[PDB]
C-alpha cells in the first residue's frame, strides 16, 4: 500500500507535466495564429491604401 | 597550415607508425610466452574434465549441491576481460554474446548476475547498468591460482545457499594464432548432459570414508581449474589480437604517410612556382 | 557563410535604444543582399537609427575604396559632437581588391600576392580614425557650444579568409592594425555552435574596461577556462579513468559550450546574460542535464521576467554588483531551480 | 533560404540534425582511419552507423541520368525527405543495412530493398 | 504498520496532488503570460506597419 | 648569459633541467594522443605529470594585467624561482594538481590554490 | 642546397638534440663524412666503427625504451650500450 500510493503521486505527477505542456502549446498554438492574423490584416490594409 | 605544419604532421604519423609496429613485436611475445602457460595447464584441466565425465554416470551419487541439478530462477556469469585496449574487437564480441544470452533468460524473467574480471568488463556492463556481484583487476602478464579468486568466493557461496541455480563461465578461446571465439559454457549444476562412463559401467563407484570432504574438495579443485584455465587462455587471446590489429595499424600509417607526402610535395611545388611568377612580374 | 554579417547587424540592431548612431557600410556586395539586410533592419527598429553606404558589385572600382573613407567621414560627424557612432565596414577585403585593380590599371608595381604596397596604410589610416576623443578636443572643435561631451567612433570591420588561413597579405595587415579579433569558424557552425566564436584565438585588447562591473566580475573566469576545456577534451579523448577535478572541468565546459549558443536576430540585455551566467559561475548548470540547458535558460529567463523585474531594471540601468546583488540573483537561482520547471 | 522563418521549424531542425551528424562523422573519420572503429565508444559507433546511412540517402536516381544506371528515376516530395531523415536520425531505421538506403527514392523504398537486401 | 502506512500514504497523496494543481495553474499563468504578450506584440505590429 | 660563468651552475643546471624535461613531454605528448597514457612507461607518466605542472607553474600573473585577469599581480626574486623549479623536478610537489601551479606567484603559495581548488 | 651539393661532408645540428641536452647535438645517420677513414688516425679508426654500429642499434631499439621492460637480454644490452655511448 505505501509503495502503490507513491506509484499513484508519480503517474498523477506524470500527468500533471503532460497537462503543463500541452497547455503552452496551445498556447503558443495560439501565438500563432493570432500574430498571422495581425500580419495578414496589416498586409491587406496596407496595400490597398497605397493604391488609394 | 601551410608546408612548414604539414612537414611536422608527417613527422608525428612517422612516430606512430613505428610505435604501433614496436608493440606489435612485443605482443607477439607475450602472445608465444602464454601460450607456454596455456598448454601447460591444459593437461591439468584436460584430466579435470575426465574426472567429471565419470562424476556425470552412475548410481551410487550421495546428495551435494555442485553435482545435483535445481529449478532455475537466477543465474550467475562469469565474465573474464581485458585490463588492456587496443586489442581491438575482443571484448564487445564477447560482451554481446553475453548481453544475447543475457536477454534471453531476462525475456522469461529469469534473474542474471555477473562477476567480472578485468577493467573492461566492469565500465562496460556498469555502463549498461548489469549487477556485478564482485570483481577483480590488475592481473597483469599472469595471475596466481589463488589471487583470482574473490569472484568464485562469492559464486560459490551463491550456488551453494541457492542464492543460484546456474553458474557459468565466459570468455573468448585461442582456437589459432589469428583466429579466436568467444565462447559460454556452464559450470554449475554440473552438466549431467555430459556422457556416463558407460564403457566403464561394470566399475561402480565406492567412495572412500568422508566422502562428503572427498567429493566437495575434489569439486572445488575442478571448478578452479575451469576458471583458471579459462582466464589463461583469455589472456593468450588477447596478446593475440592485440598483434593483429597493431599489424594493421602500421601497414594504415604507412598508406597516411605516402598519401600526405603526395600533398606536401604539391604544396612544395607551387609556392616555389607561385613566389617566382611574382618577383618576375615585379620587374616592371 | 559563417555568420560574418549576422553578428554585425545584430549589434546595429542592438543599438537601437542604447544611443549609439549606426553606419553600415556595404562595399561590392550584390544589391539584393543590402535590399534584404535594409529589410531586416526595417523590420526592427534599426533602420531609423542608421546610415547606410552603397558601393554595389556593379559601380566602378574607384566608387568602391572610396567607400570606406565616405562612411568614415559621416561616423566623424557624431564622433567629433559628443556623440557615439558605431560603423561596421563590411568586406574591408574588397575594398583591398578594388584597389589593387586600380594600382595595377595605373601600372604601379605589384607587391606580395599582387597587391601595392601601401595597402597596410590603405586600411591604417581608415581605421585609426575610429577613435574616442577627449572632451578638450569636442569642445575646441565645437568651438565651445559642446562641453563636457566626450565623442566616439566604433568600427567594425570584415575578413573573409579563404580556408582559415590568417597568413595572407590582407588578413595579416588588418590583424595587425585591430584592437582584438572575433574568429568565426566553420567546424564550430556546422557542428551548431552558432555564433561560431572560437574562444581561444579571439580576443579583446581592451577586455575588462569595457565591460559593466556584474560582467566584468562573472566574464573574466568564463574564456580561459573554456579554452582549457577544449585543451582537457583532447587530452581526455582516450583516458577512461578521468579524476573528479577532470571529470568536473570536461563537464562543465561542456554545459558552457551549450550555454554561449543564441539565435539569430534575439539579443539579450544585460541582466539576461548577467543572471545567466551568474547560473553558470555558481554551479546552478551542474546537474542540469545538457539538452534540458537550452530550456533551461529560457525557461529562466521567462521567470524572472514575471516575478523579479525590478532587480532586472536595477542591473541594465547599474549595470552594479554587490552582495545584495549576488544575494538576490542566489536567492532567484533557488527560487526558479526549486519552484519551476524547464 | 534555410532559415525557420521561411522553411518553418521542422526543416530548419532535420537539416541541422543532418549537417550536425555529418560533421561528426568527419570528426571521427581521423581516429578510424589509424585505430579502426573498434577503438571507438558505444555512442560514436552509434553516430557513424546512422551517418552512414545518412550519406546513402542522399542518393538518388535521376530520370535523365537512366541512361546509365539503367534503374527508373524517382521523383521525391519535400514531406517525404524531411519524414525520411527524421526517422534515420531518431533511429526509427537502426535495423536495416547501409545497401537498403543506397539509390532509392523514399524511405518506403528502403524498407522494400531491405527486405530483400 | 498497516495503520500508519496509510496516513503517510494519505499524507503523500495530498501532497502530490497539490503540487499538480500547483502545476496546472502555474501552467494557466503561462498561458496567459504568453497570450497577454501575443496580444501585445500584434497590436504593436499593427501600429508599425500602418505608421510605416 | 645563461652559462655557467656567469649564471653560476646552480642556476644553469636549474634552467638545463626544465629545458630537458620538456622536450621529452613534447615526444610523450603525441604518444598520448593515439595510444593513451596507459600505454606509456610508468617513468615516462611520472615524467608527463612532472612536466605538465612545471608548465603551469611558468605562468605568473602581472600587476600591469589586472584588467584582464581582475586577480593579483606577482613578483618573485631570482633565489625563489630557482627553488620552485628544483622543488618540481623533484618530489616534494608530486602529490598537488596541475591548477594548483596556475597563475601562481611562488611555489611556497601554489600549495595555498590546491587547498584552495 | 647548393653547399650540400658542394662540399664532402655534413654535420647536422639539431635542435632536438640540443634541447634534450645532448650538447655537441651532432645528429649521426644524416652526419656524414666522404672522406671517412682516410682522413682518421690508426688508432681512432680502429676503435670508432664500435661506436658507429653501436649508435645505429640504438635508433632502432630506442622505440622499444618505452617498454623494454619485456625485452630480449641481447636486445636490452644494446639498448643499454646505445645509451651509455649516447
Ligand atoms: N546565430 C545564428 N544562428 C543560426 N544561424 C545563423 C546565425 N548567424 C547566422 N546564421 C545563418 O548563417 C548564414 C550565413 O550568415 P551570414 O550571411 O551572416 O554569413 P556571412 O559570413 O556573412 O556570409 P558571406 O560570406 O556570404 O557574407 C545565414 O543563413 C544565417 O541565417
Ligand atoms: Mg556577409
Amino acid at each position: 500500500d505505501l509503495d502503490l500510493a507513491k506509484a499513484s503521486a508519480t503517474d498523477q505527477l506524470k500527468k500533471a507535466k503532460a497537462e503543463a505542456q500541452v497547455i503552452i502549446e496551445q498556447a503558443n498554438k495560439r501565438r500563432s495564429q493570432i500574430l498571422d492574423e495581425a500580419k495578414a490584416e496589416a498586409e491587406q490594409e496596407r496595400t490597398k491604401i497605397v493604391a488609394q | 597550415a601551410g608546408a612548414k605544419d604539414i612537414r611536422s604532421k608527417i613527422a608525428s604519423v612517422q612516430n606512430t607508425q613505428k610505435i604501433t609496429k614496436a608493440m606489435e613485436m612485443v605482443a607477439a611475445s607475450k602472445m608465444r610466452k602464454s601460450q607456454d602457460r596455456m598448454a601447460a595447464s591444459r593437461p591439468y584441466a584436460e584430466t579435470m574434465r575426465k574426472v567429471i565425465g565419470h562424476l556425470a554416470h552412475g548410481n551410487l551419487e550421495y546428495k551435494h549441491p555442485y553435482l545435483e541439478d535445481r529449478d532455475v530462477k537466477r543465474v550467475g556469469y562469469l565474465v573474464v576481460s581485458t585490463d588492456r585496449g587496443l586489442a581491438g574487437g575482443l571484448n564487445i564480441n564477447l560482451f554481446k554474446k553475453l548481453l544475447a544470452e543475457m536477454k534471453t533468460w531476462t525475456d522469461k524473467g529469469v534473474q542474471a548476475d555477473l562477476a567480472m574480471i578485468g577493467s573492461k568488463g566492469v565500465s562496460f556492463f556498469n555502463s549498461v547498468g548489469g549487477n556485478v556481484v564482485a570483481q577483480v583487476t590488475g592481473m597483469g602478464d599472469n595471475p596466481s591460482l589463488s589471487e583470482l579468486i574473490g569472484p568464485v568466493k562469492v559464486m560459490l557461496q551463491a550456488y551453494d545457499e541457492g542464492r543460484l541455480d546456474k553458474l557459468y563461465i565466459v570468455s573468448n578461446k585461442f582456437i589459432n594464432t589469428m583466429s579466436q571465439v568467444p565462447t559460454i559454457s556452464q559450470l554449475l549444476p554440473l552438466p549431467a548432459s555430459d556422457d556416463d562412463d558407460l564403457k566403464h559401467k561394470s566399475w561402480d563407484y565406492l567412495y572412500e570414508p568422508d566422502p562428503k570432504a572427498l567429493l566437495d574438495t575434489l569439486l572445488r579443485r575442478y571448478v578452479e581449474s575451469q576458471v583458471y584455465q579459462g582466464v589463461v587462455e583469455n589472456l593468450a587471446s588477447e596478446q593475440a589480437a592485440r598483434m593483429v590489429a597493431m599489424k594493421a595499424a602500421t601497414d594504415n600509417g604507412g598508406s597516411l604517410i605516402k598519401e600526405l607526402q603526395l600533398v606536401y610535395n604539391k604544396a612544395r611545388q607551387a609556392s616555389i612556382t607561385q613566389e617566382l611568377t611574382e618577383i618576375v612580374s615585379g620587374a616592371a | 557563410q559563417t555568420g560574418k554579417t549576422a553578428l554585425a547587424i545584430d549589434a546595429i540592431i542592438n543599438q537601437r535604444d542604447s544611443g549609439i548612431k549606426a553606419i553600415y557600410v556595404a562595399i561590392g556586395q550584390k544589391a539584393s543582399t543590402i535590399s534584404n539586410v535594409v529589410r531586416k533592419l526595417e523590420e526592427h527598429g534599426a533602420l531609423a537609427n542608421t546610415i547606410v553606404v552603397v558601393a554595389t558589385a556593379s559601380e566602378s572600382a574607384a566608387l568602391q575604396y572610396l567607400a570606406p573613407y565616405a562612411g568614415a567621414a559621416m561616423g566623424e560627424y557624431f564622433r567629433d559632437r559628443g556623440e557615439d557612432a558605431l560603423i561596421i565596414y563590411d568586406d574591408l577585403s574588397k575594398q583591398a581588391v578594388a584597389y589593387r585593380q586600380i594600382s595595377l590599371l595605373l601600372r604601379r608595381p605589384p607587391g606580395r600576392e599582387a597587391f601595392p604596397g601601401d595597402v597596410f596604410y590603405l586600411h591604417s589610416r581608415l581605421l585609426e580614425r575610429a577613435a574616442r576623443v577627449n572632451a578638450e578636443y569636442v569642445e575646441a572643435f565645437t568651438k565651445g557650444e559642446v562641453k563636457g561631451k566626450t565623442g566616439s567612433l566604433t568600427a567594425l570591420p570584415i575578413i573573409e579568409t579563404q580556408a582559415g588561413d590568417v597568413s595572407a597579405f590582407v588578413p595579416t595587415n588588418v590583424i595587425s592594425i585591430t584592437d582584438g579579433q572575433i574568429f568565426l569558424e566553420t567546424n564550430l557552425f556546422n557542428a551548431g555552435i552558432r555564433p561560431a566564436v572560437n574562444p581561444g584565438i579571439s580576443v579583446s585588447r581592451v577586455g575588462g574596461a569595457a565591460q559593466t562591473k556584474i560582467m566584468k566580475k562573472l566574464s573574466g573566469g568564463i574564456r580561459t577556462a573554456l579554452a582549457q576545456y577544449r585543451e582537457l577534451a583532447a587530452f581526455s579523448q582516450f583516458a577512461s579513468d578521468l579524476d573528479d577535478a577532470t571529470r568536473k572541468q570536461l563537464d562543465h565546459g561542456q554545459k558552457v559550450t551549450e550555454l554561449l549558443k543564441q539565435k539569430q536576430y534575439a539579443p539579450m540585455s544585460v541582466a539576461q546574460q548577467s543572471l545567466v551566467l551568474f547560473a553558470a559561475e555558481r554551479g546552478y548548470l551542474a546537474d542540469v542535464e545538457l539538452s534540458k540547458i537550452g530550456s533551461f535558460e529560457a525557461a529562466l529567463l521567462a521567470y524572472v521576467d514575471r516575478d523579479h523585474a525590478p532587480l532586472m531594471q536595477e542591473i541594465n540601468q547599474t549595470g552594479g554588483y554587490n552582495d545584495e546583488i549576488e544575494g538576490k540573483l542566489k536567492g532567484i537561482l533557488d527560487s526558479f531551480k526549486a519552484t519551476q520547471s524547464w | 533560404q534555410l532559415d525557420p522563418l521561411v522553411v518553418g521549424q521542422e526543416h530548419y531542425d532535420t537539416a541541422r540534425g543532418v549537417q550536425s551528424i555529418l560533421q561528426r562523422y568527419q570528426e571521427l573519420k581521423d581516429i578510424i582511419a589509424i585505430l579502426g572503429m573498434d577503438e571507438l565508444s558505444e555512442e560514436d559507433k552509434l553516430v557513424v552507423a546512422r551517418a552512414r546511412k545518412i550519406q546513402r540517402f542522399l542518393s538518388q536516381p535521376f530520370f535523365v541520368a537512366e541512361v546509365f544506371t539503367g534503374s527508373p528515376g524517382k521523383y521525391v516530395s519535400l514531406k517525404d525527405t524531411i519524414r525520411g531523415f527524421k526517422g534515420i536520425m531518431e533511429g526509427e531505421y537502426d535495423h536495416l543495412p547501409e545497401q537498403a538506403f543506397y539509390m532509392v527514392g523514399s524511405i518506403e523504398e528502403a524498407v522494400e530493398k531491405a527486405k530483400k537486401l
